[PDB]
């Protein structure tokens, strides 16, 4: 059985190979390409190394993105059944592997989960091993927008340095050299004296204060709330009973989520967000990139859990894309 | 003592008034009486002010 996880900037593929996603066939974590998405998923299996021309012999599994289109799971269905006809298919959610795999017991699930991809950022709670859709909480902005604007700005620092540093090299200098602070009034504090950070590879304080734009949205001149008022705004809504559970389990996956540092900071605004009697508890896998896909290979690999999950391509075209959407 | 976040007063006068109140070591919430709220109207409290009171 082959786990496919189509993310926004990068796709991965296993039973172990990741690729870009530009060939872009998904924008804002929607798919925006059928022909794009099947090239990218018939190359996967290509390296993935089927026997058959098209992946038949093994069950595949695909991962949904946060309100996936009905009509683009139609679509991929159809051309999927029509064109690869693999023996078996079934959908699935990168947050609810990672979570599955974060949780110490694979058949209890709970807590508000907070998702960072690419081209979009998604967070929300879980109870009962059943995801609450009215709690999700979607964000347009991500890490790539976040490399692209720490590009522009550093292209607008020199303009030969613009020219000098390439927009990728630079977006992992940013992944490697740049952390989120725990405190941005402390960090802007910390700047100003004569003893500075200085990262050479001149990368001044832009390093933190790019990384910050994902907990601030008025860095980047969006109109969203924030994660603050969105935690607020979820929680309020949400009965106190659940909200102990929500605290004591926080799962944080993805890669835009390896800055360093983000799990302190989260912690610390958690815990000054909730409230005193309530403990705040994040929780960051030891493989939280892979999450998803060892996540979603333990899902595969449970028999009962394939069997019941996992749905025919026949049977599915009668039945339609809603026996998979629900 | 903390930010006050809400202001929500609650034949019809003042049963009680609710208020909110937020620092970085938690959020709590108290209910308090038209004479207290009546001296924090005094003090021109709104939305937002960081306020110190003694229960005694």
């Amino acid at each position: 059985p082959l786990v496919l996880d189509n993310g926004s900037f990068q796709v991965r593929a296993g039973w172990r190979l990741q690729f870009r996603a530009v060939c872009s066939p998904f924008d804002r974590n929607v798919p925006v390409n059928l022909e794009l998405q099947e090239l990218l998923l018939d190359y996967s299996f290509q390296h993935l190394g089927v026997s058959s021309q098209g992946c038949v012999d093994h069950p595949i599994v695909l991962t949904e993105a946060v309100c996936n289109p009905l009509y683009s799971r139609q679509m991929m269905s159809e051309l999927l059944f029509e064109c690869y006809g693999i023996p078996k298919v079934a959908y699935g959610i990168d947050s609810l592997f990672s979570f599955y795999h974060n949780k110490p017991k694979n058949s209890m699930c709970s807590g508000l989960i907070i998702s960072s991809g690419y081209q979009c950022t998604h967070v929300l709670p879980i109870l009962e091993g059943r995801l609450d859709a009215k709690n999700c909480k979607r964000i347009n902005l991500g890490g790539s927008q976040a490399a692209g604007y720490l590009q522009r700005l550093l292209q607008l620092k020199y303009p030969g340095h613009l020219a000098a540093i390439t927009l990728s090299r630079m977006e992992e200098i940013l992944h490697e050299h740049s952390y989120i602070a725990e405190d941005y009034v402390e960090e802007l504090h910390k700047w100003r004296c004569p003893d500075y950070y200085e990262n050479n590879v001149f990368v001044g304080t832009e390093r933190i204060r790019a990384p910050e734009i994902i907990f601030q949205p008025s860095l980047i001149g969006e109109e969203q709330a924030g994660i603050a008022e969105t935690l607020q705004y979820i929680l309020d809504r949400y009965p106190k009973d659940i909200q102990e559970m929500l605290v004591q389990n926080v799962f944080l996956t993805g890669g835009n989520t390896m800055y360093p540092g983000m799990k302190a900071r989260m912690e610390k605004e958690l815990l000054e967000m909730r409230p005193f009697r309530s403990s705040f508890q994040v929780q960051l896998a030891s493989n939280p990139v892979l999450d998803a896909w060892y996540g979603a290979r333990d899902w595969a690999l449970n028999h009962l859990d394939d069997n019941e999950v996992w749905i025919t391509r026949k049977e599915y075209e009668e039945k339609g894309g809603e026996y998979l959407k629900e | 003592e903390g930010e006050v976040t809400e202001l929500t007063p609650c034949g019809k006068t003042i049963s009680h008034v609710i208020i909110g109140l937020k620092t970085a070591k938690g959020t709590k919430q108290l209910k308090l009486d038209p004479s207290i709220f009546e001296s924090l109207q005094k003090e021109r409290v709104e939305a937002g002010d960081v306020i110190y009171i003694e229960a005694n």
